[PDB]
C-alpha cells in the first residue's frame, strides 16, 4: 500500500544535510549509506534493522563496492582511502 | 499524562507510538509500548509492534515525564525515548532514561540518581544528554559522561538549545536598546566553554517579551555567525530574525503560545505549526506570514 | 530598527501619494490597499514592544497615517478609528483605561510636562 517506507532515521544538524557528500548503494538486497558524517551504515532490507556501523575518522566523502571481491572502497577527507572486507 | 495508569504520545518514522505505565501486580508497573500505524483503506490506526519492559525495586509513585525522538551518540540514530521519575517517597528519586531501538527493546542509559525533585526547565538533547533546572541552578547529564555537571554561566531561562555544524552543543538564553549589535542574549557552548556569540541575536527591546525561540538555519561568515530565529512573544506575535533584522511578523489569533514547529508539505507550501496552553493550535505560512488554520481543543498535535 | 521603522513608514507614505497623484480607478485602489496592510503591519511591529518612550513620535504618526489613509478610502468614519486613537493613547500614558475624555485631560497634561511629541498629540 504505501509507496514510501522510512525503514531508518539519523542525526542531522539544523537546516539539513550538505548535500554532494552523503553517499548510498545498493549491492544486491542490502543497502550501504554514509551522511558526510564519520559513519558508514549497512542496512538489511527485509530487515529495517542495520547489520552494521563502521567508525571512519575525518568524515567520509565517497564510497564504492566490489561485489565480486566483495570489498568497500571508502574515501577519508585528509585521511586517505580505506579498503575493508 | 505523568502518572501511574497514565500514558504519553509520541511520532516515530510515520507511525504514532505510544507509552503506558501498566501496574504489574504480580510487582511494580511494567512500561508498555504499542506502535500504531494508518491504515489508509479503512482509516484507523492498526497496532503493528509492541513492548514491555520490566521494572525493579517494588516502589510507587511512577511518572511519565517527557519522552521524543533524539538521537544516539555512537551510531548517530534517530530513536525515541522515555524519561521515568521512579519516587520512593524518600526524598530520593532515580529519573531513569529509557531507549527503544527498532527490536521493541528497551535500554537504560540514564540511572541519574537525584535527592530532590525535578520541574519545569527539563529539555533532551542530541547525545542523549538531559538538561534540567531548579532555583536558577541550571544542570546537565548526559550520556559518554555519567556526571551531573553544572551551568558555570548564570542563565535566566534557555529558550532554544541542540547541537550547530562546527561547534556540537548550545543553549541560547540570557544572564541577568533598539541597537542589533547589543542583543541581550548569550548564546552558550555547552561544558562552561565560550560564550561564542553575543553579536547578532534578537534585540533587547524584543528580549523582555519572547518566551519560546526556534532556529530555522545556521550560515558561518567569520568567527562570528548568522542565525535565522522564529521567536513568540506574550504579546501574541510570531517573528522572524535574519542577522538580528526584524522581519515578517504575524499576529497570532489565540493567546499565549508555548512552541512552533515546520511542516513542510510539499513544494513551498511551508507552515509554521503553533501551539498554545488554551489547547488550541494555528498554521500560519512561510514566505507570507498569514494565518492559515486555527483548530481548537487540539489535545495533542503532531 | 528605528530607521527600519521610519524607512518603511516613508516608502508606505510615498506609495500613498504616487497612487493619489497618478494612479486610475484600479491601480489607485491597488496601491493605496497595499499602503494601508503595510502600515497595519508597521503597527502591529510597534504594538508588539512595551511603551517606548522614543518609539512613540513614530507609532503616533503611523496610526494618524493609518487612520488618515483608511477614513479616505472608506470615505467616512467608522469607531475602529476610536479604538485605534484610544489604544495610542493608552501607550503613552503606560510610558507614565476609564474613558477618551479623562484619558485626553491625562495625556495632555503629560505633554505639558514638556516631553516633546506635540506635533504627532495636535495631529492626533
Amino acid at each position: 500500500a504505501p509507496r514510501v517506507r522510512y525503514l531508518a532515521g539519523f542525526c542531522c544538524p539544523l537546516g539539513g544535510l550538505a548535500a554532494g557528500k552523503p553517499r548510498v548503494l545498493c549491492h544486491e538486497a542490502e543497502v550501504f549509506l554514509s551522511t558526510g558524517s564519520e559513519l558508514v551504515y549497512v542496512y538489511d532490507q527485509e530487515g529495517g534493522l542495520l547489520t552494521a556501523a563502521f567508525r571512519f575518522p575525518d568524515q567520509v566523502w565517497h564510497l564504492e563496492l566490489l561485489a565480486p571481491r566483495r570489498l568497500l572502497y571508502a574515501l577519508c577527507a585528509r585521511r586517505g582511502l580505506y579498503c575493508l572486507s | 499524562m505523568s502518572s501511574n495508569e497514565q500514558e504519553r504520545l509520541l511520532c516515530y518514522n510515520g507511525e504514532v507510538l505510544v507509552f503506558q505505565l501498566s501496574k504489574g501486580n504480580f510487582k511494580t508497573p511494567i512500561l508498555h509500548v504499542r506502535r500504531m500505524v494508518f491504515d489508509r483503506g479503512t482509516k484507523v490506526f492498526v497496532q503493528k509492534s509492541t513492548g514491555f519492559f520490566t521494572i525493579k525495586e517494588e516502589n510507587s509513585h511512577l511518572k511519565i515525564m517527557c519522552c521524543n525522538c533524539v538521537s544516539d551518540f555512537r551510531t548517530g540514530i534517530n530513536l525515541p525515548y522515555i524519561v521515568i521519575e521512579k519516587n520512593k517517597k524518600n526524598n530520593v528519586f532515580e529519573y531513569f532514561l529509557l531507549i527503544l531501538h527498532s527490536t521493541n527493546k528497551f535500554e537504560m542509559r540514564l540511572s541519574f540518581k537525584l535527592g530532590y525533585e525535578m520541574k519545569d526547565g527539563l529539555r533532551v538533547l542530541n547525545g542523549p544528554l538531559i538538561l534540567w533546572r531548579h532555583v536558577k541552578a541550571f544542570f546537565f547529564i548526559s550520556s559518554q559522561t555519567g556526571k551531573v555537571v553544572s551551568v558555570s554561566g548564570n542563565f535566566s531561562s534557555i529558550q532554544w538549545a541542540g547541537e550547530i555544524e562546527n561547534l556540537g552543543m548550545v543553549l541560547l538564553g540570557l544572564k541577568e536598546d533598539y541597537a542589533i549589535w547589543n542583543t541581550k542574549f548569550c548564546v552558550y557552548s555547552l561544558e562552561s566553554q565560550e560564550v561564542l556569540s553575543d553579536i547578532y541575536i534578537i534585540p533587547p527591546a524584543y528580549s523582555s517579551v519572547v518566551t519560546y525561540v526556534h532556529i530555522c538555519a545556521t550560515e558561518i561568515i567569520k568567527n562570528q555567525l548568522r542565525i535565522s530565529l522564529i521567536a513568540l512573544t506574550r504579546k501574541n506575535q510570531l517573528i522572524s530574525f535574519q542577522n538580528g533584522t526584524p522581519k515578517n511578523v504575524c499576529q497570532l489569533p489565540f493567546g499565549d503560545p508555548c512552541a512552533v514547529q515546520l511542516m513542510d508539505s510539499g513544494g513551498g507550501n511551508l507552515f509554521f505549526v503553533v501551539s498554545f496552553i488554551s489547547n488550541n493550535a494555528c498554521a500560519v505560512w512561510k514566505e507570507s506570514f498569514q494565518v492559515a488554520a486555527k483548530w481548537e481543543k487540539l489535545s495533542l498535535v503532531l | 530598527c528605528l530607521d527600519l521603522w521610519r524607512e518603511k513608514n516613508d516608502r508606505l507614505v510615498r506609495q500613498a501619494k504616487v497612487a493619489q497623484n497618478s494612479g486610475l480607478t484600479l491601480r489607485r485602489q491597488q496601491l493605496a490597499q497595499d499602503a494601508l496592510e503595510g502600515l497595519r503591519g508597521l503597527l502591529h511591529s510597534l504594538q508588539g514592544l512595551p511603551a517606548a518612550v522614543p518609539v512613540l513620535p513614530l507609532e503616533l504618526t503611523v496610526t494618524c497615517n493609518f487612520i488618515i489613509l483608511r477614513a479616505s478610502l472608506a470615505q467616512g468614519f467608522t469607531e475602529d478609528q476610536a479604538q485605534d486613537i484610544q489604544r495610542s493613547l493608552e501607550r503613552v500614558l503606560e510610558t507614565q483605561e476609564q474613558g477618551l475624555r479623562e484619558l485626553w485631560d491625562s495625556v495632555l497634561r503629560a505633554s505639558c510636562l514638556l516631553p516633546e511629541l506635540l506635533s504627532a498629540l495636535h495631529r492626533l
